[PDB]
RNA sequence: GCUCGCCGGAAGACCAAGGGUUCCUGUCCAACGUUAAUCGGGGCAGGGUGAGUCGACCCCUAAGGCGAGGCCGAAAGGCGUAGUCGAUGGGAAACAGGUUAAUAUUCCUGUACUUGGUGUUACUGCGAAGGGGGGACGGAGAAGGCUAUGUUGGCCGGGCGACGGUUGUCCCGGUUUAAGCGUGUAGGCUGGUUUUCCAGGCAAAUCCGGAAAAUCAAGGCUGAGGCGUGAUGACGAGGCACUACGGUGCUGAAGCAACAAAUGCCCUGCUUCCAGGAAAAGCCUCUAAGCAUCAGGUAACAUCAAAUCGUACCCCAAACCGACACAGGUGGUCAGGUAGAGAAUACCAAGGCGCUUGAGAGAACUCGGGUGAAGGAACUAGGCAAAAUGGUGCCGUAACUUCGGGAGAAGGCACGCUGAUAUGUAGGUGAGGUCCCUCGCGGAUGGAGCUGAAAUCAGUCGAAGAUACCAGCUGGCUGCAACUGUUUAUUAAAAACACAGCACUGUGCAAACACGAAAGUGGACGUAUACGGUGUGACGCCUGCCCGGUGCCGGAAGGUUAAU
RNA sequence: AGGACCGAACCGACUAAUGUUGAAAAAUUAGCGGAUGACUUGUGGCUGGGGGUGAAAGGCCAAUCAAACCGGGAGAUAGCU
């Protein structure tokens, strides 16, 4: 539920919270937890390689099952959980054999719902099948790009993919980007949309709220000296250049895709 | 006012001690030079 | 079992002081200068063999040598080890 | 030595870091010490640091480091797997009293505890490089229950007062005791037990997870404190006796209760929120290969062991970082009284100090302060500086507003002490007694005693009762930036930067992009509700015209045009 | 509840005076801002010089910064003093 905060202080006036009362209030399932310590956007040379990453809250990594390989064995949804590592919620599912796993929580999935994977699975949300066994027209998510590799497409809160055509070895997918893309029909997909579609409606409301998420400030190129950025310099606010990245590449329309290897599988670019 | 030298023996030995010098070829050259000069103390270790 | 050769090296001297004297009279404890690498086991073994007494317990400490000047020239005395050796009641040394 | 003054959330006490003998004693006063120095952190000599339990080492891991093979790279090297290191974190166990010139949870006294080795005896499925449990975790808030601790009373010892009074509802002091062991309470969590079965936990598993029965519903885990014991002990005001007059030796009363009470403990709890909150070992448990009436396990008892290194001293500082015995800097712990909301502030206690030149004098001028006739911003670039306001309760409070605010708007009234209400109230606490009682650290009742606001009425002193210290000046118009933040360490704190929000744009995942001859790594264990870049900068109303130039995107008839 | 309010510790540095061969190569005194957070602090770690890091001041990178420091090329060169 999307709830506007009352303006009892300047930092609250514009806050809009997304409050889901279904989410488990307790601690997560400890056998499926790992540490993921933070990078500060620094690589193994110790250099910043992505700017604007630092701090924020500590977060345990939940091992989420993107492969959905455990075919034939039904699973019941025990609870939905908050996952700090991603926009989607996750669902703790219990298999009949007593194995527990986390899956991306589809829209509509609730505690008590059954799910199953494999060719024989029913066409209902949460069920994972090879896309050759999914009816053309189906909305799916957590789609594999290579058979066996695990879901890579449509994992973010509220996302999904339509299977729009099948032709031999390949299905064609409409991605959220709008790209039409071919993928092997043996690639698995989970039925339905990723849940937590309200995710996008949150309004952080204050500087600090972005800092909690580990986002450090962006200094505009034009606020700098020439030595620091192509945009830097000027007495007063000047500009008088084509906008570029800090490394001098044009940043307003110039295309940067360069992958001849995967061009064959793009039917139509997002445009 | 806080001045630049804030001593820590652990940091001293890690940054400049004998074993740090021995760990790299450039560090070993430091030791070679200081032996050639005939320093009484090769490193901060002693 | 420590060898008799080793035992013959570990005790270096009795240590003479007011504190050592009070230790002997008050608490039946002899204070020795011992070899710097001597353990409590060796000091006990050595005192029992060489002085023919019964030792209750050994306490030890390392005394750090004093820095000194001998005509504007810095030197340093050696670290040495001191053993407070408590004898059993009745034993005399 | 007696007075005086200063600090007392420190200028006291204990540490870590850092230093390294500065510690104690004797001796010396050249140099050092901003003066003298008989003194010293100075010279010289001697002494002094005692551990199974404190800490390190050690076992365990974090960030990160190194890294057999490996992958990559003109060489040097880079990265990284298995590993192996790496605390600032996890992991066994000791307390009180006494003692030295100088150490003490280390010595001594008393009383404990931990882990491990051997052996003996009894009983017995043991076994890991593997599985599972546990260890194991956030912010905020709220209360209960406690204790540390304090206050008063009682008790004991002492006192009867340099000047009016002081045998009392009077004065001073003391009234302390640990770990451990026993007990299991306020509180917190959780249904329990047995049976059968099973696509999971790489194999196996009796363990964990799952399923289905049956039966029982109180069983377990956890837990401050209290009580008991420890303790017929220790300590103890003081007295008495020596003094080598600094101090030693001897003996020893009371040793209770009530009330208040933490920021400490119960509490790694509970409630709640979103930003969703280490790891690994010790520990517990399960089996595998293996071992078989053996090894090994469990228990009891005995015995042995628990090494090594640190331990002095300073430590908000004359001992560390600042060239100095330097108005500087430096993390943790301890937290008495009166007043007070308080760790503010004032005065004090314990304790510690008077800051290593003094003595006079009482000019100008400078510094730091106090007061000021009449006037009251006339000063000045500018009310700069100063003066002023300043508490609590109650009343009262405009435009405007995003409905929160604005607001402590503005402004007004009260305020001490005494008595009464009421020999101390409302409230809090709660003894005895009485009854019940799964008979206890229980329940009910009961109110003694203790503590104790706030108000009203009456009176009363002063110029003045928020009396000191402490402690908002207020209002009106307007530019800029929405806001809290950030910044030129050392002349700029701002209107600059950032910011939530907005938009454009790139990016289909071996993503774009970035670091990098490369391997790789970050982006991300993310996947278009995502990520990067750019500009704008809350919110409200909005965001027009121009695609020639220069970019970017797309096209392809023709011109021109490289290597070859 | 809160980048909420008043206010110590703690973090800072707006104004003034002093000081300027200082007590101090940036402080003191009186006032001042933040004070549950985009907070602050201890210990350890990582980023390296056309490089880092930068809520961006050309700021900071050991009292040094429009290219650190140390050594070397090196007795650079100096139509200048
Ligand atoms: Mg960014
Ligand atoms: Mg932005
Ligand atoms: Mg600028
Ligand atoms: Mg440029
Ligand atoms: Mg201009
Ligand atoms: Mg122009
Ligand atoms: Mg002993
Ligand atoms: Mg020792
Ligand atoms: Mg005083
Ligand atoms: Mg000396
Ligand atoms: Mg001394
Ligand atoms: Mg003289
Ligand atoms: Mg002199
Ligand atoms: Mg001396
Ligand atoms: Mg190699
Ligand atoms: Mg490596
Ligand atoms: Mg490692
Ligand atoms: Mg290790
Ligand atoms: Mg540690
Ligand atoms: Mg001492
Ligand atoms: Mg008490
Ligand atoms: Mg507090
Ligand atoms: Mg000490
Ligand atoms: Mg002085
Ligand atoms: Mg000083
Ligand atoms: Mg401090
Ligand atoms: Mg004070
Ligand atoms: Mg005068
Ligand atoms: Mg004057
Ligand atoms: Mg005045
Ligand atoms: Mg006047
Ligand atoms: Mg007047
Ligand atoms: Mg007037
Ligand atoms: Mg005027
Ligand atoms: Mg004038
Ligand atoms: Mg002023
Ligand atoms: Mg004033
Ligand atoms: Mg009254
Ligand atoms: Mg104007
Ligand atoms: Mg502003
Ligand atoms: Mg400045
Ligand atoms: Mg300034
Ligand atoms: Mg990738
Ligand atoms: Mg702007
Ligand atoms: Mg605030
Ligand atoms: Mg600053
Ligand atoms: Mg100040
Ligand atoms: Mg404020
Ligand atoms: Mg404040
Ligand atoms: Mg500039
Ligand atoms: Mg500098
Ligand atoms: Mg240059
Ligand atoms: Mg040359
Ligand atoms: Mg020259």
């Amino acid at each position: 539920a999307v709830v506007k905060c009352k303006p009892t202080s300047p930092g609250r006036r514009h806050v809009v919270k997304v409050v889901n009362p279904e989410l488990h209030k307790g601690k997560p399932f400890a056998p499926l937890l790992e540490k993921n310590s933070k990078s500060g956007g620094r690589n193994n040379n110790g250099r910043i390689t992505t700017r604007h990453i630092g701090g924020g809250h500590k977060q345990a990594y939940r091992i989420v099952d993107f492969k959905r390989n455990k075919d034939g064995i039904p699973a019941v949804v025990e609870r939905l959980e908050y996952d700090p590592n991603r926009s989607a919620n996750i669902a703790l599912v219990l298999y009949k054999d007593g194995e527990r796993r986390y899956i991306l929580a589809p829209k509509g999935l609730k505690a008590g719902d059954q799910i199953q994977s494999g060719v024989d699975a029913a066409i209902k949300p949460g069920n994972t099948l090879p896309m050759r066994n999914i009816p053309v027209g189906s909305t799916v998510h957590n789609v594999e790009m290579k058979p066996g590799k695990g879901g890579q497409l449509a994992r973010s809160a509220g996302t999904y993919v339509q299977i729009v055509a099948r032709d031999g070895a390949y299905v064609t997918l409409r991605l959220r980007s709008g790209e039409m893309r071919k993928v092997e029909a043996d690639c698995r997909a989970t039925l339905g949309e990723v849940g937590n579609a309200e995710h996008m409606l949150r309004v952080l409301g204050k500087a600090g709220a972005a800092r909690w998420r580990g986002v450090r400030p962006t200094v505009r190129g034009t606020a700098m000296n020439p030595v620091d950025h192509p945009h830097g310099g000027g007495e007063g606010r000047n500009f008088g250049k084509h906008p570029v990245t800090p490394w001098g590449v044009q940043t307003k329309g110039k295309k940067t895709r360069s992958n001849k290897r995967t061009d064959k599988f793009i039917v139509r670019r997002r445009s | 006012m806080k001045r630049t030298f804030q001593p820590s023996v652990l940091k001293r030995n890690r940054s400049h001690g004998f074993r740090a010098r021995m760990a790299t070829k450039n560090g070993r050259q430091v030791l070679a030079r200081r032996r050639a000069k005939g320093r009484a103390r090769l490193t901060v270790s002693k | 079992m420590i060898r008799e050769e080793r035992l013959l090296k570990v005790l270096r001297a009795p240590h003479v002081s007011e504190k050592a004297s009070t230790a002997m009279e008050k608490s039946n404890t002899i204070v020795l200068k011992v070899a710097k690498d001597a353990t409590k086991a060796e000091i006990k073994a050595a005192v029992q063999k060489l002085f023919e007494v019964e030792v209750e317990v050994v306490n030890t400490l390392v005394v750090k040598g004093k820095v000194k000047r001998h005509g504007q020239r810095i030197g340093r005395r050696s670290d040495w080890k001191k053993a407070y050796v408590t004898l059993k009641e009745g034993q005399n040394l």
